[PDB]
């Protein structure tokens, strides 16, 4: 699942957000914000 | 009817409360209704 | 030991206490109307 | 048992009440993330401090 | 809910063994219906016996100890109401087995005098049945009915409530449950053109 | 739509007899009793499958995007 | 009590045998055992069916996932005993043997045939392969297999089973795979196609009936079952075994207080037939073996804390 | 080959960028055919 | 799957619903029996089912 | 040797053996109904039954009480092996009624 | 779909949870004289609709029910004949209900499946001298069942035989639609709605569960009031 | 519309319009009294929600304002007030409810 | 009022488990 952009908001990515619809949006390591 | 009341409830600067749980509701706090009517308090040592 | 709760909701109670019950159902004025009335 | 209720597994997936973190609880918790989202009891989230 | 407060409450205040009661009349709202009263007619009739297998089994078809069903280390059993030339359980007696197991050991049992919906005549002449009568929690007259273990006030399980607080009514109340659906499973039911 | 290939209840195989049944009907001008007695559908079960049934796969045959008029 | 004194008393009455259908009667079983040792032969009996179902292509009207299921309900003249149980944890690939599964392919191709005798209705002249039947699967041998079945090649066990129906221009081409499984997995294994009992219906008399009352007497019950003694003119039973118990003697008064029905206490009258897979005593015997097979396994088994 | 003609049946194939109607009758809506191709179900 | 209703009125050949059967005939026992249909109430043989019993799509 | 079949449930279970609580997985009432039939004919055992505590999950509950002249454990292996001899009994018979039919 | 625009390669995907198949795909050309790719599809999903928990049958005698479990066949008693019923309809579900024409259609629908005919059901061929109780009845005797259409069975699961006979037939059913499939969900975090900072209806967007006053009083009256707040 | 069918044996045309007539009644009379009733309790709930007893055990709105004394006079849960006056029940059992 | 026409020819359909029509 991607989008590319808005890297990502955890300092020791920066790894790369997929939106999911209930908007968490996830990194691929694992922090949704 | 919202506004009659708001409208009268300004005209008198008026100050709610808090004590009806509707009004408790709108705000956001705790209400009277039973298991918020004592307060825990904890204890410590000293 | 049958005592009330201090502290419960009665003011709701007594609300569902005649409201559910009102769902359930000289020739004066009856039913719900009266008790509207 | 009457005060029981019986929740399909659709909802015990997704339902998710998070536990505070503490030592009775690390035996399943654990166990519990481990699990997955896919298998319950599950885990799905976790917050950090 | 989300967090312990809500839970606590959840499980200690707004539940269904809390409440058994309206708030309106204070009349049980709670209570097994349809299949399980026309069960327990079947069951509680003077019609019942059972042999040893059959009784055994029903019971521990709704006890099971395994679970916080049973106040016992075991399932305690009532001696056969014939013993020769067969030994023979009544329905009765099950339920007054049920009672004797879930109720607590310590505390004597439920001495009740209720009636019933179904009048004395249907059964036949001199028949009592109409009457329900619990001595120290044995049933030893009358047959279980909606105005037993139905929604009723004064009936069997509001007396449970009542006197052995409402978990072990609740406890009893599905406890039934599992047995007449059991019994059921047995003799089944049905209504017929013939009816 | 089509034929069920097992009596619902008994779990008897159906699927097959129906040819059959409309062959005895047609042909042998039977009733509708026989035939299945006939077919050996002894279970009211089993007879229901077949008596009961419509073929109405035939209405859909009678689309065929796969072919001329 | 004591199994002697069960094996002393128990006794077996064939009363009919057939390929398909074979009835017998048990009797000095007990209904706890003879109920679960039936059911057993409802469900945990295994059979083959086919299971999954690769379409390589259906342009048939009948829409993929009922057409597969369809097949799945075909049965088949297989010995289960030929072959293996399919391990789930084991990869696609790996899941199917030859040993495992056996294989299905199924290809037709509808075509108009222009010999029609226009005017014709007949779809059987009209089109070309109009009719898809179960006798058209086409058993594929896998390694062993090709050896193993060369003796009964797998076959539906009813050639003549509709499977679909077709148009010129449309075709079905699919692959299946036939696997074990018992009937308690999936209404299709257990090759039943019905299985059951009943009680011997123990009709008795209460007092001797004669006269026009034993002819309406006997007309209230199946023909044969009640024998007119002749010279004393009274009914006697002649066989219950043949009795449906339509309880309709209990409708005519006269007769209401004279008879008494009901059935016997251990005794049992088994008709099964069969999906065509096995002969009803061929799976009767896996029906006991299977259940010994329960125990013997659940006492080896170790107890657990 | 990879559509049918939504009226006359005729299969055809098409390109990028071209009419899309028949080429015998000409009816502007098109079927996109089946192919053979592997799809799998469980027959339960 | 549908079925012509055993059971018929007259009109259903009139107006000819048989070019749409509606539902299916079904082996019904009125029984209390599993205890599972008690309020709505509506039990439904497994294998029966598993058999294309009331399929729809 | 599966350690998963069966299980003793030591919360219903005495000290002594005599009460025993049994779990077993992938059963029903096929299973227990036939069992307990065997095992009542123990003459030792005081009580028998199964339970299924909810159908849809395949778990078969058993208790089994005896006056005390053995444990559970030993009925239930006793009632075991009594029903394997019991179906022995029937393959025996009815093979015969076969052939000499 | 491949955009010049954003020179991208673009897809459309499947929105709906419940896996569907392609039915049917139509290329869909425009009038105004060719000149015009393929700018428009329209797709049939095809989806697997069985009889889940959940999904309300009925009769013709407007008896509507639940399907309560699945039932294993097994354990579904059979009948004197071997004839597991299709579907269980509790007998309590009727005095009150007042439906008669359901116990009489059980027998015609029996009768006729016996004697393989055709039973007319129209209203008022009937009457209180003829009654179809009687007339029914009547041929199921012929057939040599019980006159009553009551029948022997044995319970599925313990094998002993019922108190007494019951009371089986064959009626027509309708399968509805509301199957539960449609009817559910659970926990909408994703639609926070914008001014209120609060999720939304299910449907089938991920929404939520509205509570309500009357939902509300009830917490403070139900008594569970710091979870129900 | 005197009806002397029975549902058994069956209703005449006549009884049969005659008893659509009542059903029609019916349905109608559960959907209205569906809106009617809970369009009451709504008023009674919004302005009674307040009410607190408080460990003095009089009544009091929200703000405070005192509403009664005693809630049943006597202040008797009645949830729990059933088996009270039913002492004969309570002479018995006497040593459990002890 | 002319009743509902019985049907004529009725015989039994059904027959105990292992048996025929012949044979009644
Ligand atoms: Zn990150
Ligand atoms: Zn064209």
């Amino acid at each position: 699942t991607f989008i590319r952009g808005p890297i990502c908001g955890t300092d020791n990515c920066p790894s790369r957000l997929w939106r999911i619809i209930d908007g968490r949006r996830t990194c691929q390591y694992g922090h949704v914000m | 009817t919202t506004c009659q009341f708001l409208t009268k409830a300004v005209l008198d600067n008026e100050r709610e409360q808090l004590d009806s749980p509707s009004a408790r509701i709108v705000v956001g706090k705790l209400n009277n209704v039973g298991t918020g009517s004592f307060d825990v308090l904890a204890k410590v040592p000293n | 030991r049958s005592l009330i709760n201090p502290g419960e909701a009665v003011g709701i109670i007594a609300s569902q206490s005649v409201g559910e019950p009102s769902t359930q159902m000289a020739n004066v004025t009856l039913g719900i109307p009266r008790l509207r009335e | 048992e009457t005060n029981e209720i019986g929740v399909p597994p659709v909802f015990a997936v997704k339902l998710t009440y998070p536990e505070p973190v503490t030592a009775y609880n690390i035996a399943e918790l654990r166990q519990a993330v481990i699990n997955g989202p896919d298998k319950w009891p599950g885990a799905t989230q976790i917050q950090n401090e | 809910p989300q967090n312990e407060n809500a839970r606590a409450e959840a499980l200690n205040l707004a539940n269904t063994d809390s409440q058994y009661l309206t708030p309106t009349s204070g009349s049980p709202v709670r209570g097994l219906i349809q299949d399980h009263i026309s069960a327990g007619v079947w069951l509680t009739s003077k019609d019942s016996f059972f042999t040893r297998e059959q009784y055994q089994q029903y019971i521990y078809g709704c006890i099971r100890p395994e679970d916080g069903h049973t106040t016992r280390s075991k399932i305690v059993t009532l001696p056969p109401t014939i013993f020769k030339p067969y030994p023979l359980w009544t329905g009765k007696q099950i339920i007054t087995t049920v009672l004797l197991n879930v109720t607590p050991p310590d505390m004597p049992g439920i001495n009740l005098i209720s009636k019933n919906k179904i009048k004395n005549e249907y059964w036949g002449k001199g028949s009592l049945e109409n009457e329900v009568l619990f001595k120290d929690g044995a049933l030893l007259c009358g047959i279980l009915d909606k105005s037993q273990y139905g929604a009723s006030k004064y009936g069997i399980v509001h007396s449970l409530h009542e006197v052995y607080g409402p978990e072990v009514a609740a406890k009893v109340l599905s406890v039934l449950g599992r047995l007449f659906t059991n019994y059921i499973t047995a003799t089944a039911f049905t209504c017929g053109m013939d009816d | 739509m089509i034929v069920p290939v097992r009596c619902f209840s008994c779990g008897k195989v159906v699927g097959d007899k129906w040819e059959s049944y409309l062959n005895l009907l047609q042909e042998d001008e039977l009733d509708e009793g026989t035939a299945l007695s006939r077919l050996g559908l002894k279970r009211y079960c089993c007879r229901r499958m077949i008596l009961t049934h419509v073929d109405l796969i035939e209405k859909f045959l009678r689309y065929n995007p796969l072919e001329k008029r | 009590w004591n199994v002697e004194k069960f094996k002393k008393d128990f006794e077996v009455n064939i009363s009919s045998l057939d390929a398909r259908e074979a009835n017998f009667d048990l009797i000095n079983i007990d209904t706890s055992i003879a109920n679960a040792f039936r059911r057993i032969m409802i469900s945990e009996v295994p059979s083959v069916a086919a299971e999954y179902v690769y379409f390589f292509n259906n342009t048939s009207v009948i829409q993929d996932e009922v057409l597969a299921h369809r097949i799945g309900l075909v049965p088949l003249k297989v010995d289960p005993d030929m072959l293996t149980w399919v391990d789930s944890n084991l990869p696609d690939d790996e899941k199917f043997t030859d040993e495992n599964t056996i294989v299905l392919s199924l290809n037709v191709k509808c075509t108009r045939n222009p010999d029609a005798p226009k005017g014709s209705t007949d779809p059987k002249e009209l089109y070309n392969n109009a009719h898809v039947y179960a006798r058209d699967l086409k058993f594929e041998p896998q390694g062993r297999q090709s050896t193993t079945f060369a003796d009964c090649p797998v076959v539906p066990a009813d050639p003549d089973i509709l499977l679909a129906k077709l148009r010129p221009g449309q075709e079905i081409s699919l692959k299946a795979h036939c696997i074990l499984g018992i009937g308690g997995d999936h209404a299709k294994f257990s090759p039943v196609s019905t299985a059951s009992y009943r009680l011997l219906p123990q009709i008795n008399i209460l007092q001797p009936i004669k006269g026009e009352s034993a002819r309406r007497f006997q007309k209230c019950f199946p023909p044969g079952v009640i024998g007119i003694d002749e010279g004393s003119d009274e009914a006697y039973v002649k066989d219950a075994r043949k009795d449906t118990v339509s309880r309709e003697v209990l409708r005519y008064e006269e007769f209401a207080d004279k008879v008494k029905l009901g059935r016997v206490r251990n005794h049992f009258i088994f008709n099964v037939e069969s999906a065509g897979a096995m002969t009803p005593e061929e799976i009767f015997f896996k029906s006991v073996r299977i259940l010994k097979n329960k125990a013997e396994y659940l006492k080896n088994c170790p107890i657990t804390q | 080959l990879k559509y049918i003609c939504a009226e006359c049946s005729s299969k055809l194939s098409l390109s990028r960028t071209d009419a899309v109607r028949c080429k015998d009758c000409g009816h502007r809506i098109l079927l996109k055919a089946r192919t053979k191709r592997l799809v799998q179900f469980e027959a339960r | 799957t549908g079925q012509t209703p055993i059971v018929k009125a007259n009109l259903y050949d009139d107006y000819g619903m048989d070019n749409f059967p509606n539902g299916f005939n079904a082996v019904v026992a009125v029984i209390s029996y599993t205890g599972y249909d008690m309020d709505d109430a509506m039990i439904i043989n497994k294998s029966a089912d598993e058999r294309g019993f009331g399929y729809g799509t | 040797p599966d350690r998963e079949k069966i299980k003793l449930l030591t919360q219903a279970t005495s000290e002594d053996g005599t009460s025993a609580s049994f779990q077993i997985v992938e059963e029903d009432h096929t299973l227990g109904n036939a069992l307990r039939y065997v095992i009542m004919k123990n003459p030792d055992v005081e009580f028998c039954g199964y339970s299924i505590p909810h159908p849809s999950e395949n778990l078969l509950n058993i208790r089994i009480q005896t006056y005390g002249e053995t444990t559970a454990v030993d009925a239930l292996q006793k009632g075991l092996k009594d029903l394997m001899d019991l179906c022995d009994v029937v393959e025996s018979k009815f093979t015969e009624k076969i052939k000499s039919m | 779909y491949f955009d010049d625009t954003l020179n991208k390669t673009k897809i459309k995907t499947y929105h709906s949870s419940e896996p569907a198949y392609i039915e049917e795909v139509n290329l869909i050309g425009d009038e105004s004289n060719k000149f015009q790719e393929l700018q428009t599809v329209s797709i049939k999903y095809r989806i697997r609709r069985t009889p889940q928990i959940g999904d309300k049958f009925s009769s013709r005698h407007g008896q509507k029910g639940v399907c309560s479990r699945k039932w294993p066949t097994i354990d579904m008693p059979f009948s004197e004949t071997g004839i597991q019923p299709d579907i269980i309809i509790n007998p309590h579900a009727f005095p009150s209900r007042m439906t008669i024409g359901m116990f009489v259609e059980s027998l015609a629908g029996k009768a006729g499946a016996l004697h393989g005919i055709a039973q007319d059901s129209t209203p008022w061929i009937f009457n209180e001298d003829d009654t179809p109780a009687d007339y029914f009845g009547e041929q199921l005797a012929k057939a040599g069942y019980n006159y009553h259409g009551n029948e022997p069975m044995y319970s599925g699961a313990t094998g002993e035989e019922l108190r007494a006979d019951i009371y089986v037939g064959v009626v027509y059913y309708q399968r509805l639609r509301h199957m539960v499939n449609d009817k559910f969900q659970v926990r909408s975090t994703g639609p926070v709605n914008s001014l209120t900072m609060q999720p939304v209806k299910g449907r089938k967007r991920h929404g939520g569960i509205r509570v309500g006053e009357m939902e509300r009083d009830a917490l403070i009256g139900h008594g569970t009031s710091f979870l129900l707040q | 519309g005197y009806v002397k069918g029975r549902f058994y044996s069956g209703i005449k045309p006549q009884e049969y319009y005659f008893h659509c007539m009542a059903g029609r009644e019916g349905l109608i009379d559960t959907a209205v009294k569906t809106s009617r009733s809970g369009y009451l309790q709504r008023c009674l709930t919004k302005q009674l929600e307040g009410v607190h007893v408080s460990y003095d055990n009089s009544i009091r709105d929200a703000d405070g304002t005192l509403v009664q004394f005693m809630y049943g006079g006597d202040a008797i849960d009645i949830t729990k007030e059933s088996h009270m006056t039913q002492f004969e029940f309570c002479l018995d059992n006497y040593y459990a409810l002890l | 009022r002319k009743d509902v026409p019985k049907v004529e020819g009725l015989k039994l359909e059904h027959f105990a488990t292992g048996y025929d029509a012949e044979d009644f």
